[PDB]
RNA sequence: UUUCACUCAUUUCGUUAAAUGUUAA
RNA sequence: UGUAAGUUAGCAAGAAAGAGUAGCUCUGGUGAUUAUCGAAUCAGAACUUUAAAGGUUAGGGGAAUCCGACUGUUUAAUAAAAACAUAGCAUUCUGAUAAAUCUAAAAGGUUCAUUACAGAAUGUGAUUUCUGCCCAGUGCUCUG
RNA sequence: AGGAUUGAAAGGGAAUAAGAUUAAUAGUUCUUAAUCAAGAGAAUGGUAACAUAUCAUGAACUUUAAAAUGGAGUGUGAAAAUCUACGGAAGAGUUCUCUUUUCUUCUUAACAAAAGUAAAUUCCACUGAAAUGAAUCAAUCAGAGAAGUGGAAUUUAUUGGCUUUGUAAGAAAUUCAAUGAAUUGUGGUAUUUUUGCAGUCUUCAUAAAAAUUAAAGGGAAUCUUUUGCUCGUAC
């Protein structure tokens, strides 16, 4: 249907090519479905900015504004895990 | 067998949800009308209240009274436990057979009171304790 | 086509000013004041609408029969039948675990 | 001249916060014995959207340790918390995401949010979406610890200040480019009346110190002392540098 | 207004002392025995004349009975 | 002569002023 | 039916340009229930005439130059614009007992139910491309 | 036990409808028919979802829900209006040129009942899907269990949505006679409005609170009749 304007073709021709290219990355990831960390189904959809709900699995998760998990919030979960192990042992 | 006569089960659904009952007769195949795996149980509908050393002798008898029930239940709506009662001690529960559960009509009140009376007697001696403690969800 | 008028002194199409035009004798159409749409009860845990309880106004449950506003089950009218089954398992299984964990492990 | 719009903002007449649909005050529970010598267990009932702020808010429900009943709190969601989760607050709480611990029991390099600047004040620092503070060092001599504020500043706090382990949810909120004036109009639905900002140079000499003449220009330096009286304090205050950085 | 369904409910209704007024309506096919009580106006639709006569025998004598036909009273 | 150590006016806060401090256990 | 240059590749575009359209009499397609029942819709064919959207309703088109990027707002009552706003870009200060700032004062007040992805103060005005040299003067700042 | 006053005749809220009547008031008067509040006189059934004209006790204390929550667009249930098919009854118009013709009426309330019978969603039992099925305009769903069969519940402008019934034909409408007589079937794969429902989309926007009510956990304790005040009400 379109050559290289995937979802931002709704913006038409009125916001600058670069600004439409930048928002395309976010808008694809904002409406996309994610794998639910409990029931492992691709059934998590965003409700509000930062809130994600597992549709057929009855859970609400706090996440990024447009993605379920951010990069910054992913290395923190591992960083705290390493410190927790070190604190317990010696 | 997990579900054998005398085994104490916990009901999960229905009016008797959360009551403790004693398995009487198991039938995993089911009858022609009973198209499911079912077991007959006799349980404590109303747990006895805790008594003290202050009330009159009449009250301590009334307070320790136990009201029981008899019901054919589905095996999927119960949770078998690790506790087993002595069916010979509870002789009035052996005689509860499947043919005694007539569909659509009230269960004989006289039979219920007989088991309710014995349940109170067995509890008064303190022989069985975990059976008669109410489950606090 | 018969055109009607508001009977009461309210003149705006608010939620509480809902009307229904019904027909009457002689071809005359009158104005009926229709009720608002209520919501039913919800499970306190999963927030799902319970079955067996009607969706009527809060004061109308006073006029309901005493058996028509609750379900004959533990936590009836406040919890779904699934909301209660997990409650029983939690109460029993956890207590069983605490008997082998402590108390002469 | 007149009073500039900056002066009129301090009166608070149409510049009051549009806080009607807000959920409440997001803070830790009040400090008590069970939070100082034991742990309390809280249940994350729900995660909700608070108007006017980017991070979601969690409705945590603690049992009342001294009386019979409940105790309903309103935390700021750490990124990762889910409904039905159990969180533990107290001096003995484990180092899991979402648990509230005194800042002195956390190892070096750990990441905390909603830190208390003064003990018992229920959260001051690192509260916005995606923000966090990192624990730098402890000092058992005077029971003080160092943390790095999200602005890069280093702050020293008493070691018994509480903090929630993790990252505030809603990260990356400001990376999505606003595109329409309408979208920026909707951003301040639960905020103050500040959005459509008229340039001072486009004003008239009465209204603003920048209100120019036959050509739109300022005419005098836009870097001012901190001690300028209100009304003429417009531009850059106590600026040590200007221009573009290389 | 409530409608009674069988005879034995309206035989019992009449022999009670709570009756207040009886109106009999004759129509093209049926006859309605609208007994006026304190609260409701119970009525019985009968399709047999012989059964209608039996009802008039059971009516007490201290109560007023009104007969209504193709012309309003 | 700033330089310190305490709190006792003083400042800023928190709660339902709900286990602070020292022993015992 | 056909449609250009240009283009942020989305548009330009109803581009431009050409043909048909009436009345009467018929034919076919699109379903439901097991032959009957129903829907206005599309296509086609002869014949005739005053050759048919036009009673009413109902876009003039093309080639360029300047300004503003766009949707929006404005001097009630002579200026609706190239002016204001706007998103984008950028600069400054502030760890909250703070910054800005109202008040004569105040356990006073606003942003603040807030906490740097925040608050406050400004310049330029979408996108692309580029922002050259100068710290002497006047400002501002300094760990001197 | 917990936080004082005011703040809405468009926000929330106990309960009334039809016909008639006046020179003028009428959900207010009259007739008829109802409703609400305040009073006065320690249970069964179903496997289960859940169900029983009050029934079938339930104090302090705590919790949950309702009141109470954006918008767009698509599909669809139902009612009314318009249009139309069959079958008539009564009256009117045209009629020198024809027209088995054109036109008008053929109705029904609040509150309740339960012959007959719908659409949609969510749950329950049996069984266990791959040769993957099921389904929508679009989607969407499934071994933390699909489709199939048999059930339960709620919503659909009052009881229970539609027809039907009591109300209630005695009213009202259309005619005829000089107060008295006549009739008041059944449909539609059409359009619009209203009213719900179902999922989809959208937000750096997430789209009120209290009065008030019900239920639960807990185990403390051992039909008839009376009244319903103040103020606005014309145009």
């Amino acid at each position: 249907r379109t050559k290289k304007v995937g979802i931002v073709g709704k913006y038409g021709t009125r916001y600058g090519a670069s600004l439409r290219k930048v928002i395309k990355k976010i808008e694809i990831a904002q409406h996309s479905k994610y794998v639910c960390p409990f029931c492992c189904k691709e059934a998590v959809r965003r409700t509000a900015c930062g809130i994600w709900e597992c549709k057929g699995c009855k859970k609400q998760i706090a996440g990024g504004a447009y993605t379920l998990s951010t990069i910054s919030g992913a290395t923190v979960r591992s960083t705290v895990r390493r410190l927790r192990d070190a604190k317990n042992s010696q | 067998k997990i579900l054998a006569p005398g085994r104490v089960v916990i009901i999960l659904s229905g009016r008797f949800a959360g009551k403790k009952a004693v398995v009487s007769s198991v039938n995993l195949q089911g009858t022609k009308d009973r198209k499911y795996g079912f077991v007959t149980v006799v349980g404590v509908e109303r747990a006895p209240l805790k008594i003290t050393r202050k009330m009159s002798a009449k009250v301590q008898e009334m307070r320790t009274s136990v009201k029981s029930f008899c019901k054919v239940i589905n095996v999927n709506h119960v949770m078998p436990t690790k506790y087993t009662v002595n069916l010979e001690q509870f002789n009035l529960i052996k005689q509860v057979k499947i043919n005694n559960f007539e569909a659509g009509k009230v269960y004989p009140i006289s039979q219920k009171k007989a088991i309710s009376s014995q349940f109170a007697e067995e509890y008064r001696k303190g022989k069985e304790s975990w059976l008669f403690t109410k489950l606090r969800f | 086509a018969v055109r009607v008028t508001y009977v009461r002194k309210h003149s705006y199409n608010t939620k509480s000013n809902g009307i229904r035009i019904v027909k009457t004798a002689g071809g005359n159409m009158t104005v009926q004041h229709r009720q608002k749409i209520s919501n039913g009860v919800r499970c306190g845990d999963c927030g799902c609408v319970l079955a067996g309880i009607r969706h009527i106004r809060p004061h109308q449950y006073g006029w309901l029969g005493k058996s028509k506003r609750t379900v004959t089950r533990a936590y009836g009218g406040v919890k779904c039948h699934k909301c209660v089954q997990k409650k029983i398992l939690r109460a029993f299984l956890i207590n069983e675990h605490n008997l082998i964990k402590l108390a002469a492990a | 001249g007149r009073r500039t719009l900056s002066q009129r903002k301090g009166r608070g007449s149409i510049f009051k916060s549009r806080s009607h649909h807000k959920l409440g005050v997001a803070q830790h529970r009040a400090i008590d014995f069970f939070e100082r010598h034991s742990t309390v267990r809280g249940l994350v009932k729900s995660i909700e959207h608070d108007p006017g702020r980017g991070a979601p808010l969690a409705r945590v429900v603690f049992r009342n340790p001294r009386q019979y009943g409940l105790d309903k709190e309103l935390f700021i969601c750490a990124e990762g918390l889910y409904s039905g989760q159990y969180i533990y607050c107290g001096s003995k709480a484990s180092l899991h995401i979402g648990n509230v611990l005194p800042i002195g029991q956390c190892p070096e390099g750990t990441v905390v949010c909603n830190v208390e600047s003064k003990p018992g004040d229920r959260g001051i620092i690192a509260r916005a979406s995606g923000n966090y503070a990192t624990v730098i060092s402890h000092n058992a001599d005077n029971e003080t610890t160092r943390i790095r504020l999200p602005s890069g500043a280093k702050k020293t706090l008493k070691s018994n200040c509480r903090a929630m382990v993790g990252i505030i949810a809603g990260g990356g909120r400001t990376e999505k480019p606003i595109l329409k004036a309408g979208v920026a109009y909707r951003m301040y639905k639960a905020k103050r009346t500040t959005w459509p900002r008229v340039r001072g140079v486009a004003m008239n000499p009465v209204d603003h110190p920048h209100g120019g003449g036959n050509h739109q220009h300022v005419g005098h330096p836009t870097t001012l002392k901190r001690s300028s009286p209100p009304g003429q304090k417009a531009g850059k205050v106590a600026a040590r540098r200007t221009g573009l950085i290389r | 207004p409530k409608q009674v369904q069988e005879f034995k409910q309206i035989l019992k209704l009449l022999k009670s002392g709570s009756i207040r007024a009886v109106r009999v309506k004759t129509n093209g096919e049926n006859t309605k025995f609208k007994v006026r009580c304190a609260k409701y106006l119970y009525t019985y639709i009968c399709a047999d004349k012989a059964k209608a006569e039996e009802l008039k025998k059971a009516i007490p004598k201290d109560i007023h009975v009104v007969e209504i036909a193709k012309k309003a009273p």
